DNA sequence: TTTTTTCGGGGGGGCCCCGGGG
DNA sequence: CCCCGGGGCCCCCCCGGC
């Protein structure tokens, strides 16, 4: 069967367990959906933002929103280059990720969204108010990755055709979003689940999966080892259960992703050997990490938060490390070559620490 | 009035190789070639306004004479010089039969050859070797690094040098005598200083000064012609106190109509050629000037940014 | 017809339809309204902060100048959603500007001023490249007798100096709780919104000069109140909760942790805090308000914290990680 | 050159090199005797070094100089060689070697090799010079370090300026097309970082490794995109979340059974791949993503051949669903 | 359709007139009076000037109350004029203070009517 | 296109003849002398926006020719394609061909030539030089770094300085007489101060002021009207803000800045610029104070150019000023 | 001791198809 | 009625500073 993270995902607003206040707010928004403004759901990753968006769409249109199909749209650049975009669609809504093509997301925004917004949904999709669903929903996933030109294009398309289309954009952070677009959306904060709620969900999965559990403390450790990420907690529970023959014990170790282990080993190496040869080996390790689809910003974040965890360092060294991380995060945000900035950050950290 | 008179830069263009001032060795060598013959393929390089095209045309004329019409093929940037042109028209001209004096050959003058594609230059290689007995090639360029090395190996290099004050003064005095111009030595000194070794600019400035106010003196010369702004930028960047540098930037650059982009680019160039200051300090000043240039290119161009750049430069030079 | 706008979001529903419905932009609305009679409308450059009423103002001006019928034949609107390269500027805009003005009808001439010139509205012109803007220069001047240009932008510095010189500049002021309160109160009364005293003022203060954000917040509060269905008045705390404003208790806890000065404790507290989803911009603004408006600190501390907050805000405006920036700012303040 | 890569090994590669002055001296002396102008034996080596061993260029030099000056002696070699000096553009490796030298950055050497020379050297190859500098700035023994400065601090400063130059490069190659900033880039990416770690090479000049790494990253990203959109109907995440979260668990549900159970686990793996519309090529691509202690190359190469053969045959013999129905 | 109503003998005539100078100049300006139509066009290079002086006798009927000036683009005019048959009658219609010129194509034998309006240029 | 009364003041008052161009006495006299004796060289008018370059060249062309100059000159601008093909074909034919209408020389005006590509400029060199006998070229520019050195060397340079106060006063008087308007002396001084040497700005602001007045017949344009229509700070407001920042505590300075800004919605950028201008006159005893002021204010201006948090920006301005002036003891 | 991104312009190769001639 | 000349788009390939 499917993974436990996906097999037990709630499919309605009434099936949501944690964050009851947000559920009430979404239910309020769904009471009279014919005047729903554009929505921007922001919060930590792995909290259930997309699940809540799907639940709201189901409550607005119906269960048919969960019948999804994948199609391919063709786009042509000014240089005659051809690109293909995979679009997830339902009889009531579409889901797009314009950042898939990179800097060409503006073409998608200016053509596909314009075409959808300029066409009227004449389908007699009888709603809960006795009138057929009129507006069409488009979910722009990973809006934080959109280029500023695409957002500028979206600005007026959001306003001119509000009668025909409503946008539900999901993002993890609002800093990359431009103020004009942020002003055109209703901001919805999605807090991460607490440890108790994560433990309750994990216990529900355990009971449904007939997983032998020595004590409930293991679920507490799993929840505390995820840092609010529910997807990580569920996948970790499944991995631990499989690795222990569905017989989780109080002494069962907590599993960690391979890239996390590599980053921690790199942190230890940096803290131990502060030399140019160590910097060359760190460059090799960074190349290895980056070549396998590990985002540079993620690497920088984990490296910064792992170096600060070392108990051999003093306050001044940690302050210097965090300052260098702050500077080089902006450097990364304003550059193409990530390895250059990562190597510069490692070099500065080695200089200060030594 | 709807009938203009020819400017002195054209009315007094040297028509013989002996009337070209400056680069005595090269001019004498070209005169010897014109008197003897066996003209080799040549590439003449140098800065604008020194007499490369004039020298080439004078040499071709003195070498050919009545056969100049049928023995010279002059192509310039204003004329198409693509691969097809090189492979058809130049080849036909080289293969064309013309009966010339015993020691004369056909001439192909590719003016402004630095604006030619690498493919055309490559197609211009063998035509110069299989037809050297009938046609010779003269190129006139400003940047000599834009001509592919294979062609440079096939031609004699003539690197014209910057004209000195004496040559410009000599030619200007000759023109003054031929036009009966009332002048003051200070006026000629100012004209030479503002010309910066460009004979065309010197002659144009002299003509404008005479036609606008008459007597060629320092006051009249400087009334039309302004001092080179690169020297003003150099002076601003070499000041001791930030107050003096800001004053120079204000009363000499900002209020004279000079744009911020021009000021920053000139500062970058001058600092690049500021031999007096050490290399490291020059590099830091270049970094600051580049930051200011990037700020200006984004639309934030104001006297405040230039003042901050000057303050940072002064802090670096302290 | 009526239902088309009666079922629309409040921001679109209550968009000004005439020039007298603009709340706090009289200094330019008066000029644009007297040009209705003077018939000498100049080239306009509308710049200001987001959500101040530029697009609405220009649309109302066009409606009042031409009318419902002649509008479409006398308006060329181009925004960031259309290709606006140098080729487009040279061909399409130039061609439209070189055409004769459409013939007004008898009804239009009798009921509307029908000015003798057309209008080209380049919205979000700040995104246009410099080359296209330069190409527009002489096109603006040559055909001034038949065409007028309106460039609408947010960052005035992105418009090349020549075009800014050719266009009369109009700055749209921020809509705060002092000049835009009337419009919000009118909207609330029309929508039958029951709110306590000061709730609208709090909404406008949180909006920070954006009336669209205030209208959206009011609509969200009305939806919540209707769903709950107790018949009580909306409270300010609800507005703050719906506006992503950190509770004062958490801010005081952060301040106390910073005062403690321990790096590990601050790091742990920030890690816990970042799990709630609070935006870093709101936290930075609240910290600035708390620190700059406190008498328990000396001049040097305020001088340093102002620059620290400015640097953090500038860094966060580029799309940087919020956790790292917030932790660095808090540590630096703790070491002040 | 890439253009002539088709002629890699389909032809005999005969190499002609720059002829030495010893053989060309005889020809030059013969021409000197023939054409009635003087050329001392000590001048040929210098004249040949002027033209980078181009016999045609040397003959042209002699012909031109003989027009007016019939004597070529040690008194006039300097002027002739300076007027006819050949200027060839250095190639990536040569550019990197020259730039990372501590003699051109000295107070005496800076006059012979000015900042203009370095900036022009950058422009010889403006697409590879910054990459070569970034690749070869950590393999030198410096000789331009300030009192109290160590190698680590110098390399850190060079890396900071390299990051700034990378930002400038991003600005240059954008929609605005800001090529006027190219000179500044030259200083930020190539000249300044080299000036802080300049010295003597401690090894060989290695070619840029970022190009192949970028190609590998693009390949793996395309594979991850294909896998993600093959599983979008059964998962709630993005491609990054799929790589960081789902794949570690998918491995335990797809590869571990073979290691622990054997051939009997083929059915379970087939089932799991069927639940997420996963193909055999998708399985391989997924197994190629793991790094660190999770590398599966040796583990997969160690699996018994019978299990893999049975897995492949059973998958091919079975009918499987489709996620994207390309019409 | 008050000021100018001019029907040609056949659309082929006006077609031929237009093709005679459509590759020389781009923008033309006709000045239709009660005596006929006269147009002067200058080339971009300012080296060639084209002058057409069609007469009243070239039309089946020609009515023009007041002198009316029409500025037009030759590419667009030719493109529109290529939207008709060779056996039809073409009439030019212009109204008060023209903002566009109407080109009406009529075929009595086939009872075919086609309309085409081109916006004039200032 | 009804009449000239339905045109913007920037276009309604475009100098027709060369005698209506003010502030460029030297250039106007020189070009008029050249036209008189018939010694017109290849001209390069370099200057900032709105100084009278396009108007000057158009007036010169109309003076050389009659009212038919439009057909006797080749004027190309950025709005028209000017690639290498255009230079090779159209400009070359125009220069090498006689005049259709008259029997005089020909003028080519390459306005906004700074937007031309380097290849076109390089091709223009020999086109200019060869046909000099019967053709003359005029190039109008705002930035000189975009013009190739060869083109600059081939043309006589004339620099259009920013318009002095005197010419601006004369033109304002002419506009007031034509429009039947009254301008207060302090209003005139404020208008010239905000002009920055640009007459287009003056004309636009004067039109806005006329619009502001209830009845433009009797009412007078006071400085209050200038600041209301331009929405710019008042000198007293800038002085008060600087005094509060430099001589009061943080609370008082913050309150004063907020009150001044909220009184009439004053923008932060305008206040920063005015304070910079005011401090320019200040005689600082330490160079560090001026250096820090300039650097920090430039950084704040750059931050403002991209938006951000306005309150934090104002607090940063206050703190930077206070810290910089703390070094004056 | 080897090998990347984007607009705009320019160049150069490739057809396509109208027109005109036979 | 059929073949040939030569205008016009379409597609691709390479530069970009002093
Ligand atoms: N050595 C010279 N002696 C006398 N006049 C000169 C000399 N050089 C330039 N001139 C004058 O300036 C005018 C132009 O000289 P040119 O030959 O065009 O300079 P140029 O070096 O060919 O310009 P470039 O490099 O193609 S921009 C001549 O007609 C002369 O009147
Ligand atoms: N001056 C105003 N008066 C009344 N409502 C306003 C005003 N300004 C904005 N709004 C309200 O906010 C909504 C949007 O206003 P807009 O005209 O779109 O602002 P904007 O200037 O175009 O924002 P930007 O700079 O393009 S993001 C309007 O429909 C109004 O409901
Ligand atoms: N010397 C002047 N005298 C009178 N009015 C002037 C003067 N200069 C500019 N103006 C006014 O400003 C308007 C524009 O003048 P122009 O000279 O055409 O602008 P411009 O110099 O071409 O702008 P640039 O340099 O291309 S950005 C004129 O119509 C006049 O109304
Ligand atoms: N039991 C339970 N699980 C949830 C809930 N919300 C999210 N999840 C689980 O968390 C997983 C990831 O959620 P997702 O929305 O994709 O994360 P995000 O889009 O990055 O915020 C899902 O597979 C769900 O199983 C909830 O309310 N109750
Ligand atoms: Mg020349
Ligand atoms: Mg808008
Ligand atoms: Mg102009």
């Amino acid at each position: 069967m499917s993974l436990w993270v996906d097999k037990y995902r709630p499919k309605s607003l009434n099936a949501l367990s944690h964050n009851e206040e947000l559920t009430n707010f979404l239910k309020s928004l769904s009471d009279q959906p014919r005047d729903l403004p554009h929505l921007l759901l922001y919060g930590p990753n792995g909290t259930g933002k997309k699940t809540r968006c799907m639940a709201l769409l189901e409550s607005i249109f119906g269960p048919g929103v969960y019948r999804l199909k994948i199609d391919v749209r063709q786009f042509v650049t000014a240089s005659n280059r051809k690109l293909e975009l995979n679009v997830v669609s339902s009889p009531y809504h579409l889901e797009i990720t314009p950042s898939d093509m990179g800097n060409n997301d503006r073409i998608v925004i200016q053509e596909l969204l314009k075409e959808v917004a300029q066409m009227e949904q004449v389908d007699f999709q009888d709603s809960k108010d006795g009138l057929a669903h009129r507006y069409k929903c488009v979910i722009i996933n990973e809006a934080n990755s959109l280029t500023k030109d695409a957002q500028a294009a979206l600005r007026r398309t959001m306003e001119k055709y509000s009668k025909n289309i409503r946008l539900i954009m999901v993002c993890d952070s609002m800093s990359p979003i431009i103020a004009p677009i942020k002003s055109r959306c209703l901001l919805i904060r999605c807090p991460a689940p607490s440890d108790s709620e994560i433990s309750t969900i994990l216990s529900d999965v355990v009971t449904n999966e007939r997983i032998q559990l020595e004590t409930k403390d293991i679920l507490k450790r799993i929840a505390q080892a995820s840092n609010g990420n529910l997807r990580v907690s569920l996948l970790m529970l499944e991995s631990m259960a499989l690795n222990n023959e569905l017989a989780l014990k109080s002494s069962s170790p907590i599993i960690k992703p391979d890239w996390i282990i590599v980053i921690h080993k790199l942190t230890r190496k940096i803290v131990k050997e502060r030399s140019v040869n160590s910097l060359i080996e760190c460059r090799a390790v960074l190349y290895d990490l980056l070549a396998h689809c590990i985002p540079a910003n993620i690497i920088l974040k984990e490296l910064t938060f792992s170096l600060l965890d070392v108990e051999t360092l003093n306050t001044t060294n940690k302050s210097s490390i965090i300052e260098y991380s702050s500077v080089f995060d902006e450097r990364l945000s304003l550059g193409n070559k990530a390895i250059f900035h990562l190597e510069g950050f490692i070099a500065k950290v080695m200089c200060c620490l030594d | 009035t709807l009938s203009l008179q020819l400017p002195w830069v054209e009315k007094y263009r040297p028509q013989v190789l002996s009337d070209i001032v400056g680069n005595k060795e090269t001019i004498d060598r070209l005169q010897q070639i014109a008197k003897d013959g066996n003209m080799p393929h040549m590439i003449i390089s140098g800065m604008p306004g020194i007499g490369k095209t004039t020298s080439v045309h004078c040499l071709a004329h003195e070498l050919l004479g009545r056969s100049y019409a049928d023995g010279v093929l002059e192509l310039n940037a204003s004329d198409d010089r693509g691969i097809d042109v090189v492979r058809n028209q130049i080849k036909h001209f080289a293969q064309k039969k013309l009966h010339l004096p015993p020691g004369k050959h056909k001439i192909v003058i590719l003016d402004e050859a630095d604006s030619m594609t690498a493919g055309a230059q490559q197609a211009l290689r063998r035509t110069m070797e299989l037809y050297s007995n009938s046609t010779r090639f003269a190129f006139a360029c400003n940047q000599s690094n834009k001509i592919i090395e294979p062609l440079q190996s096939r031609c004699a290099i003539l690197r014209y040098s910057k004209l000195s004050d004496e040559d410009v003064l000599k030619r200007l005095l000759q023109i003054i005598k031929l036009e009966d111009v009332k002048y003051t030595n200070d006026g000629l000194e100012a004209i030479i200083f503002t010309a910066e070794g460009d004979m065309r600019q010197a002659i144009n400035n002299l003509q404008s000064t005479v036609a606008g106010h008459g007597l060629v003196n320092a006051d009249n010369v400087f009334k039309i012609v302004d001092s080179p702004h690169p020297l003003i930028v150099k002076k601003m960047l070499l000041a001791s106190n930030l107050e003096d540098s800001i004053q120079i930037l204000r009363t000499d650059l900002w209020k004279k109509g000079y744009s911020s982009i021009d000021i920053v680019t000139t500062s970058f160039r001058v600092t690049k050629n500021l031999a007096q200051v050490k290399e490291s300090v020059r590099l830091e000043m270049i970094k600051e000037i580049g930051l200011t240039h990037m700020r200006i290119l984004e639309g934030v161009g104001t006297y405040l940014q230039l003042a901050s750049m000057l303050a940072k430069i002064h802090k670096l030079n302290n | 017809a009526e239902q088309s706008l009666a079922q629309q979001p409040w921001v679109e529903k209550y968009r000004p339809k005439n020039l007298d419905e603009v709340t706090a932009q009289d200094h330019a609305v008066t000029v644009l309204k007297k040009t209705l009679k003077s018939a000498n409308l100049p080239h306009m450059l509308f710049y200001g902060p987001p959500g101040t009423g530029k697009t609405s103002t220009i649309l109302a001006l066009t409606k009042e100048l031409y009318g419902p019928d002649l509008m479409k034949s006398r308006i060329l609107e181009l925004n960031a959603s259309d290709e606006r390269g140098i080729s487009i500027v040279r061909e399409k805009v130039k061609n439209f500007a070189r055409l004769t003005v459409s013939k007004p009808s008898k009804h239009d001439l009798e009921n509307y001023p029908c000015p003798p010139y057309k209008i080209i509205i380049l919205d979000e012109a700040d995104s246009m490249t410099a080359d296209a803007q330069s190409a527009l220069r002489r096109t603006m001047e040559t055909y001034s007798g038949v065409t007028r240009f309106c460039l609408i932008c947010n960052y005035v510095t992105r418009i090349i100096d020549p075009l800014a010189s050719r266009c009369s500049k109009f700055r749209f002021k921020a809509l705060d709780a002092s000049n835009a309160i009337d419009r919000l109160r009118f909207i609330s009364e029309q929508e039958n919104v029951k709110c306590d005293d000061g709730v609208l003022e709090r909404i406008l203060d949180i909006s920070a000069g954006d009336l669209r954000r205030g209208i959206t917040l009011l609509q969200s509060a009305s939806k919540g109140a209707q769903y709950l269905g107790d018949g009580k008045n909306i409270t300010s705390t609800q507005v703050e909760e719906l506006a992503g404003v950190v509770p004062h208790d958490i801010l005081i806890e952060i301040v106390e942790k910073v005062k403690s000065g321990d790096f590990d404790e601050i790091k742990k507290y920030v890690n816990t805090f970042m799990k709630s989803g609070w935006s870093a911009a709101s936290v930075v603004n609240q910290l600035h308000e708390y620190y700059i408006t406190n008498d328990n600190f000396d001049t040097n501390f305020k001088n340093q914290i102002s620059w620290l907050l400015f640097t953090t805000d500038s860094r966060l405006n580029n799309g940087t990680n919020e956790h790292i920036q917030l932790l660095n700012l808090l540590v630096k303040i703790s070491q002040l | 050159l890439p253009k002539m890569r088709p002629f890699d090994r389909v032809c005999l590669d005969i190499q002609f090199r720059r002829p030495d002055a010893n053989s060309i001296k005889s020809r030059l002396m013969t021409i000197a005797i023939r054409e009635k102008f003087k050329l001392d034996p000590n001048v040929i080596d210098r004249l040949i070094q002027t033209t980078r061993g181009d016999i045609r260029q040397v003959i042209n030099l002699l012909s031109t100089i003989s027009t007016t000056t019939k004597t070529i002696n040690h008194e006039n070699i300097n002027e002739i060689s300076k007027a006819w000096e050949k200027n060839i553009a250095l190639k990536p490796f040569d550019i990197a070697h020259k730039m990372l030298d501590g003699q051109i950055y000295s107070d005496i050497g800076s006059r012979n090799f000015t900042l203009n020379d370095k900036i022009a050297l950058y422009f010889d190859d403006f697409d590879f010079t910054p990459l070569m500098i970034q690749e070869n700035y950590l393999s030198t023994r410096p000789s331009v370090l300030k009192p109290g400065q160590s190698h680590l601090e110098a390399v850190a400063e060079a890396a900071n300026c390299i990051s700034l130059g990378d930002i400038v490069e991003k600005k240059i190659r954008s929609s605005e097309q800001l090529w006027s900033l190219l000179p500044l880039h030259a200083v930020l990416s190539s000249v300044y970082p080299a000036s802080k770690v300049a010295g003597h090479m401690a090894g060989r000049i290695n070619f840029t490794a970022w190009l192949g790494q970028n190609s590998k990253s693009a390949k793996y990203y395309r594979l991850l995109q294909e896998i993600h959109y093959h599983t979008r109907l059964g998962t709630s995440t993005d491609k990054i979340g799929l790589r960081l979260d789902y794949l570690p668990t998918f491995r335990k549900r797809l590869l571990d059974p073979f290691l622990k159970q054997g051939a009997d686990a083929i059915s379970s793996v087939i089932e799991v791949m069927d639940d997420y519309y996963l193909t055999k090529e998708d399985w391989d691509s997924i197994m190629e993503f793991f790094v660190g202690p999770d590398v599966t190359t040796a583990i997969i190469k160690k699996i018994p051949a019978t299990v893999k053969s049975g897995f492949t045959r059973k998958y091919n013999s079975m009918t499987h669903p489709v996620a994207i129905y390309r019409t | 359709a008050s000021m100018l109503e001019a029907k040609f003998e056949e659309a082929s005539l006006f077609k031929r007139i237009i093709d005679g100078f459509k590759d020389c100049v781009q923008l033309v300006n006709f000045q239709c009076k009660e005596d006929g139509i006269i147009a002067q066009a200058v080339d971009d290079s300012r080296v060639l000037l084209v002058s057409l002086e069609i007469g009243v006798e070239a039309f089946q009927e020609y009515r023009c109350d007041h002198p009316v000036t029409l500025g037009m683009d030759l590419t667009s005019l030719s493109k529109i004029l290529r939207c008709g048959n060779n056996t039809d009658t073409l009439t030019l219609i212009a109204d008060n203070t023209p903002d566009s010129i109407i080109l009406l194509f009529e075929d009595t034998k086939k009872d075919r009517i086609a309309e085409y309006s081109l916006k004039l240029m200032d | 296109k009804r009449s000239k009364e339905n045109l913007p003041w920037v276009e309604k008052y475009r100098p027709e003849t060369l005698d209506e161009v003010y502030g460029q006495n030297e250039v106007i006299t020189t070009v008029r002398k050249f036209v008189d004796e018939g010694k017109l060289p290849h001209l390069l008018f370099y200057g900032p926006p709105g100084t009278g370059k396009t108007s000057t060249i158009v007036a010169l062309a109309r003076e050389i020719y009659g009212k038919n100059y439009s057909n006797m000159v080749l004027e190309l601008n950025a709005s028209d394609d000017r690639g290498i093909d255009v230079v090779r074909n159209q400009i070359k034919d125009f220069a090498s061909t006689r005049q259709i209408f008259s029997k005089g020389f020909k003028l080519i005006i390459l306005d906004e030539a700074d937007a031309m590509t380097n290849a076109a400029q390089n091709a223009l060199r020999r086109v200019i030089e060869r046909y000099t006998k019967n053709t003359r070229f005029c190039v109008l520019a705002n930035y000189a770094h975009k013009l190739t050195p060869a083109l600059l060397s081939r043309c006589t340079r004339f620099r259009f300085q920013p318009l002095p106060q005197e010419a601006i006063e004369r033109r304002i008087a002419n506009v007031l007489v034509h429009e039947k308007l009254k301008l207060s002396p302090n209003a005139e001084k404020a208008l010239i101060e905000l002009s920055n040497g640009d007459m287009r700005r003056v004309l636009n602001v004067l039109q806005s002021c006329k619009a502001t007045l209830d009845n433009p017949d009797e009412d007078e344009i006071s400085d209050d009207v200038i600041y209301e229509c331009c929405g710019a700070p008042r000198p007293s407001d800038l002085k008060a803000v600087l005094k509060s920042i430099l001589e009061d505590d943080w609370g008082t300075a913050h309150y004063t800045l907020n009150k001044v800004r909220s009184a009439k919605g004053l923008a932060l950028i305008d206040l920063i610029e005015g304070i910079v201008k005011i401090l320019e006159d200040y005689e600082l005893q330490n160079e560090e104070t001026r250096v820090h002021l300039l650097t920090k204010l430039a950084d704040i201006e750059y931050s403002i150019s991209k938006g951000g948090n306005d309150q934090i920006q104002g607090s940063a301005v206050i703190g930077a000023i206070k810290a910089s002036f703390e070094n004056e003891t």
